[PDB]
């Protein structure tokens, strides 16, 4: 018997046992957030428990076949993606450490507070105040304040604890025969091993630089117009020559531009579109929206949703007599369950949440067939692009007339569509240079390439160089501006924001080109494209099996990420934009100071 | 014509049997009325081969046999002539000129627990394919490597039985099925199995 | 006195060949019918009432040609007196049948490494059919003693099934049936 053999063996336990206890601890997650009660917790924290017991087990034994000497790639695939080792390299003193300063900022992240300078005990902490404070208000100094003292009360906290983490997670890296702790996050998108296809870890950097510079093009007049439209809101406080505060941005760390629709619309004459009223007049309910939602999918050539998603799935929130948590995610059990947790009330942001989660459930009724270390995409950026295309068309108003909430004698102008556009532009371009600047600002210090007291002056100039960002007030190296994110100090990658936004037009796109539709591409209704649901469900299928070179040449034909859909669906907004700007700086100076 | 052949003991039983542990009854000296196993729903599973079923109550056979086991629903496909699988090779395997009907209909209101119903089994490792209509009971420890392990497990050393769990949310294809397999032979001998006159 | 040739091209070297259920009835005659090129395919050859020496010898009448694919197990089921799945639901041969069964195997047109699901039988209809009868119908077959109205499941099964033809079995290879019935009872 060889050695593949003992592994296929292996591997045939493994996806035996493994997707029943997976059952069980998603059951048991199931319960917990269906029902807040005390015998949830403990049957969760006892699955979940046993489930990563059976996983550190079952990792323990599957070095014993040194992966060079099977020749399978399906084999060799779950292999590694069953030989994680991850802090189990380290001593036992620093894996622990490790751990309870990683918990350390989780708990200073959710548990601290700002107070107020008028009264001590009045002190507002995150998610009821602040950040409806700085989406809501239009005044320098309070958003001023809002800015500094949460970055002096929590930010400088948490800086002793990320200069041991990253020295920890360097260690644990180089541990594991990476050079930092940047390159095994870069690890996802390695594909060394495969003919033809491969894809290195370090082509990341320069497939991510090489398409940040057509972004600049649109993301400069877009820019241009936010402050051109932001100095009418704030006289005296902005410069045109100069960059933009950080707390005038519509949010706190400015990430999403979203918040700013309220101050930069381009035609405040009529209001935006909405169906809200249309529905409620109908009587529309969560049920008649996914049933919509369902019979949207099955006219491209999707199935249909099982029983257990219309039996066991939480689409309505009970009242108060039953606590759960009301924060939409779409499931994926196993064995053939998918459930949808979702207090799904009559809006059209809820209409859009319920296409973008059933495009996340049949993407994951597709892999259905797949082995238990391959039910997942094939990178950490398909998945949430999967549901963004299908809330791509579900917002279009072609839609919005086919399924009867909308009369068909309406007039559809360009002062719709541009208004549509800049809206779509302020979520979806505004976040995309502030992701790659805080994923360079990452790589460059897990790499070694910014010291440890050179942090904050890199980052406020790296700011002013890709994002456009200057600071109002002075900050020294005792602050920490990347630990006030939730994605930062909470150890999760934040490369994938950058990837689904590509991915995503480029998805659409092709959908679009095999729709065989002649308009623009905010205008595309993939709903009733029946050949497009076939080359969709090719690469539905494939899940973790085959590698995303291949699976993007399936849908879109190209093997690399491609930068040409992202700037298509915006060209009439880019049209508009070189129209508005005749008169302002398309640019920013990085030497003009506010403070 | 009051001689009728156990067809309610075989598939309105209390509990069926096993795959690798399937059972085999003998039934003759009976006639046999095709007619009664209407009464099930869900039912079309009804793949005869060999005969058709429009004459089934036509020809009179000698003794007829019948397995009874438990599998999932994805492995009912597996139960046919020239099928490669888990089933149809360590479990059941039926021959290439099988002359029968393979009947089964969903179980997911008698055959599932809340949380677990570990009583049903299966064979997952094997050294030789099965022959046809062979029954393998043996609890040997298979040997995945190239080293004895003396009967105990341990590293390439597995349980060839592996445990169902058959909760009743387990989607459609995952759904626990009763399968009963029926075998009509033509052996030189006083035919008397055949439906009513 | 030799006129022209008979088309023995277009009824044996055609391009296809239809199913069992579905066989064409091609007429030939004003012509001379030579059979010395029949041996040109390389296994049965079974002539009644005209001996296969004596073929090139008498004066016949309109030959009907009936084209179809079977399989090798069902070349002794077609024969004047027999009882089955093909000779009972697809075609039967009548009694006093005078002609030629020709029949041989190929295992390079009509078997693919997938399938070959083009070539359907029969195996439900309500009574046996009558000699040189054919039924090209395509209605649900009523098994029990309720009215489906047209849907399937148990006690309404469709009687149009397709074969596998796979180049691998030993017996369940394609046969292309060629079969001559003169009804008269020829070159210099
Ligand atoms: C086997 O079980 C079936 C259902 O599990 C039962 O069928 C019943 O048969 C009686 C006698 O004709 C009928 O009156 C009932 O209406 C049937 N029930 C159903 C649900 O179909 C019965 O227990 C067994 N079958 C027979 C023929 O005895
Ligand atoms: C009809 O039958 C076959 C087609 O399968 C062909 O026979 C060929 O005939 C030519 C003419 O003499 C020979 O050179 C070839 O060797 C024959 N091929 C085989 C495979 O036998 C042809 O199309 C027709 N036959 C005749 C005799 O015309
Ligand atoms: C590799 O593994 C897959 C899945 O088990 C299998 O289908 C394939 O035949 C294997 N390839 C080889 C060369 O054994
Ligand atoms: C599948 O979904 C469509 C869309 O609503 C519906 O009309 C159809 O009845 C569904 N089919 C099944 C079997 O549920
Ligand atoms: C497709 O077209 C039909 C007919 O115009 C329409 O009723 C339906 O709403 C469209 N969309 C879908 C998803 O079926
Ligand atoms: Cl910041
Ligand atoms: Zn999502």
């Amino acid at each position: 018997s060889t050695i593949e053999e003992q592994a296929k063996t292996f591997l045939d336990k493994f996806n035996h046992e493994a997707e029943d206890l997976f059952y069980q601890s998603s059951l048991a997650s199931w319960n917990y957030n269906t029902n807040i009660t005390e015998e949830n917790v403990q049957n969760m924290n006892n699955a979940g428990d046993k489930w990563s017991a059976f996983l550190k087990e079952q990792s323990t034994l599957a070095q014993m076949y040194p992966l060079q000497e099977i020749q399978n790639l399906t084999v060799k695939l779950q292999l590694q993606a069953l030989q994680q080792n991850g802090s189990s390299v380290l001593s036992e003193d620093k894996s622990k450490r490790l751990n309870t300063i990683l918990n350390t900022m989780s708990t200073i992240y959710s548990t601290g507070k700002v107070c107020n300078p008028d009264n001590p005990q009045e002190c507002l902490l995150l998610e009821p105040g602040l950040n409806e404070i700085m989406a809501n208000s239009l005044d320098y100094n309070e958003r001023l304040w809002a800015w500094e003292s949460w970055r002096s009360e929590v930010g400088k906290q948490l800086r002793p604890l990320y200069e041991e983490y990253v020295v920890l997670k360097n260690e644990m890296a180089r541990a594991n025969h990476y050079e930092d702790y940047g390159d095994y996050w870069r690890g996802d998108y390695e594909v060394n091993g495969v003919d033809g296809y491969d894809y290195s870890r370090g082509q990341l950097i320069e497939d991510v630089e090489h398409t940040f510079e057509e972004i600049k093009p649109l993301y400069e007049h877009l820019h241009a117009y936010v402050r051109a439209k932001l100095m009418n809101a704030y006289p005296s406080y902005i410069s045109p020559i100069g960059c933009l505060p950080a707390h005038l941005l519509g949010d706190m760390w400015g990430r999403f531009w979203t918040n700013l629709y309220s101050l930069t619309v381009p035609f405040g004459q009529k209001p935006n579109i909405d169906v809200t009223d249309a529905m409620v007049d109908q009587a529309w309910d969560a049920q008649r929206i996914f049933k919509e939602a369902e019979k949207f999918f099955v006219s491209v050539g999707l199935p249909n949703m099982t029983q257990g998603f219309w039996e066991n799935s939480m689409l309505t929130d009970p009242g108060n007599v039953q606590k759960a948590v009301c924060h939409p995610t779409a499931w994926d059990l196993g064995k053939g369950d998918f459930r949808i947790l979702m207090c799904t009330k009559v809006t059209m942001d809820d209409f859009l949440t319920a296409h973008h989660e059933m495009g996340h459930i049949q993407y994951d009724m597709a892999y259905a067939a797949q082995p238990f270390l391959l039910r997942n995409g094939a990178n950490e950026g398909f998945h949430e692009a999967v549901g963004e295309i299908m809330s791509l068309s579900a917002a279009t108003p072609k839609h919005l007339k086919s399924i009867g909430l909308l009369s068909p004698d309406f007039q559809e102008d360009n002062e719709t569509e541009i208004n549509f556009l800049l809206k779509q532009a302020l979520t979806i371009v505004g976040t995309l240079p502030f992701t790659y600047m805080l994923e360079k600002w990452r790589w460059m210090v897990f790499k070694g390439e910014i010291p440890k007291d050179q942090w904050m002056k890199k980052w406020w100039e790296m700011k002013r160089e890709i994002v456009g960002v200057v600071e109002p007030v002075p900050h020294d190296e005792t602050y920490c501006d990347p630990a006030s994110l939730f994605h930062v100090s909470n150890d999760y990658s934040f490369i994938r924001y950058y990837t689904r936004t590509l991915y995503q037009f480029q998805f659409q796109e092709a959908l679009c080109q095999a729709a065989k539709h002649e308009g623009p591409l905010h205008k595309c209704d993939i709903s009733n494209s029946t050949e497009a649901g076939q080359k969709l469900f090719n690469m539905l299928r494939l899940g973790k099996s085959e590698p995303w070179t291949l699976a993007l040449e399936n849908v879109v034909g190209a093997k690399n990420m491609n930068v040409r859909p992202l700037l298509n669906y915006f060209e009439p907004l880019f049209t508009w934009l070189k129209d508005q700007n005749k008169n302002s700086f398309v640019g920013w100076s990085t030497d003009w100071s506010p403070y | 014509i009051t001689n009728l052949c156990p067809f309610d003991e075989v598939f309105n039983a209390t509990r069926f049997a096993s795959v690798y542990a399937w059972n085999r009854k003998r039934i003759s000296n009976c006639v046999a009325d095709y007619s009664v196993l209407y009464n099930l729903a869900p039912f079309f599973t009804f793949k005869c081969y060999g005969v058709s079923p429009t004459k089934l109550n036509d020809l009179c056979f000698t003794n007829v046999y019948a397995d009874s086991f438990v599998i999932r629903g994805d492995e009912v496909r597996q139960i046919a002539p020239g099928q490669t699988g888990n089933i149809a090779d360590y479990n059941y395997k039926l021959p290439d000129d099988f002359t029968g009907c393979v009947i089964a209909w969903n179980s997911n209101k008698l055959d599932s627990k809340v949380s677990g119903n570990y009583n049903y089994l299966y064979r997952l490792f094997r050294k030789s394919n099965l022959k046809p209509f062979e029954r393998d009971i043996s609890t040997e420890i298979y040997q995945a490597g190239n080293k004895p392990c003396n009967g105990v497990a341990g590293f390439n050393c597995y349980f060839p039985l592996r445990s169902y769990s058959f909760r009743p949310t387990y989607g459609v294809g995952h759904q626990p099925y009763r399968v009963v397999v029926l075998s009509f032979e033509l052996l030189h001998a006083p035919a008397t199995v055949c439906g009513p006159k």
